[PDB]
This record gives structure tokens, sequence and C-alpha cells, in this order.
């Protein structure tokens, strides 16, 4: 069990910040 | 002095069997330090047990933490649920 | 942003070649159109309705065409085979 290095979780700071949640607007086909 | 580190970690085996009472991610979050217990989050300001006036060995044992920490009587949650409906 | 162009849509030839509409010019809810009923203000929901997204789809773009005392009216009948 004492070789098992775990994995980072990495929050990338331009995604914790003011991510939103193209064709839903209608101008594009 | 970085402020970027990951600080969390994630095992590879799922565990989950018996963890519903930790903090799941959504496996379990394994972080790099302990966590911090802080009992009442209110200072009481004054109180000469904390202000420690200059007049006037001796001991007391309180009744529990709640002195210190800014608790409403409940005489005025009983006028405020009464004002309620 | 997010507003159609006024033009540039010109899909008349697809309908008379459609095969369905009953248009004598070429031979070789439960509404269709939604000239009744709203859409809460999305021009996606126009794409619901089967006729429409039909000329979204098969649509074109088209460059527009620039240019007595008594009538006397003649009818003129039209019968040309062409391909």
């Amino acid at each position: 069990f004492e070789t098992m290095v775990a994995n980072p979780i990495k929050v990338s700071r331009l995604q914790s910040n003011g991510v939103l949640t193209i064709h839903y607007s209608l101008a594009n086909f | 002095i970085m402020i970027d580190a990951a600080s969390s970690f994630v095992l590879p085996i799922s565990i989950t069997k018996n963890v519903d009472v930790l903090q799941r991610t959504d496996e379990i979050l394994w972080f790099r330090g302990p966590s911090v217990i802080v009992n009442e989050r209110i200072i009481n300001s004054g109180d000469p047990h904390l202000s420690l006036p200059l007049n006037r060995n001796e001991k007391e044992s309180l009744p529990g933490p709640f002195v210190l920490g800014l608790r409403p009587s409940a005489k005025f949650t009983a006028h405020r649920l009464s004002m309620l409906r | 942003n997010q507003l159609i162009p006024q033009a540039y849509i010109s899909n008349f030839h697809n309908r008379l070649t459609n095969e369905d509409d009953g248009i004598p010019i070429f031979t070789m809810g439960n509404a269709v159109l939604p000239d009744l009923q709203d859409q809460h203000h999305n021009p996606f929901n126009i794409l619901r309705y089967p006729k429409i997204r039909d000329t979204f789809i098969n649509g074109k773009v088209v460059s527009p065409y620039r240019l007595s005392g008594e009538a006397i009216m003649i009818p003129i009948t039209l019968d040309i085979e062409h391909m």
C-alpha cells in the first residue's frame, strides 16, 4: 500500500473563477 | 511562495463501501494537512474572564464554552416565533 | 449579436420541386406553422416545426434583382417542356 502514488487534483485558476454553464444562439447555420 | 499547489489527492482503489460519512468528491478526498476544529466562531469581547481589568490565584469551572459565544435568550426566540404567525 | 440577418434566404425552388406541396409550376400543437402560437422569445423553438428547418437546411443565399389612357387585359398561357 506504501507504493501507491496519489493523483493530484489541479484547479487551473481560470476554471475556478467564472466559467459559464454555439448553435443555441440562432444566427449560424 | 507558490499558491497553485494541488493539496488534495485521490487514491485509485474504490473503497466506497463504508464511506458515506466523509467528504466525497462526486471517491474520497485526501488532503495534505489535517482539519482545524474551532469551538465557537464569535468572541465575547468584554467579560472579565477575558478582558482582565486592572482592579482587585482563583479558579472557576464555568459551564461549557457557551458562556463565551453570544447566545440569545429563549424569551426573545419565543417572542420572534410568536411574531412569525 | 444573436440576431438573424434580415434577408439572404430564398428557399423557393425546393418547394417548387418538393412533390408534397401541390404547386403546378414544376413536375420534375397540431399546427404546421407558428403564425398563431407564441414561442416565448426563443427563435430556436421555430426549429421544431418540420417545414421550417426545411428552409434553413435546404436554403441558399440570393442576391436582389434590381430595376396610356385605358388598360387592355390579355391572358397569356405558358407551356414549355425543358429537361
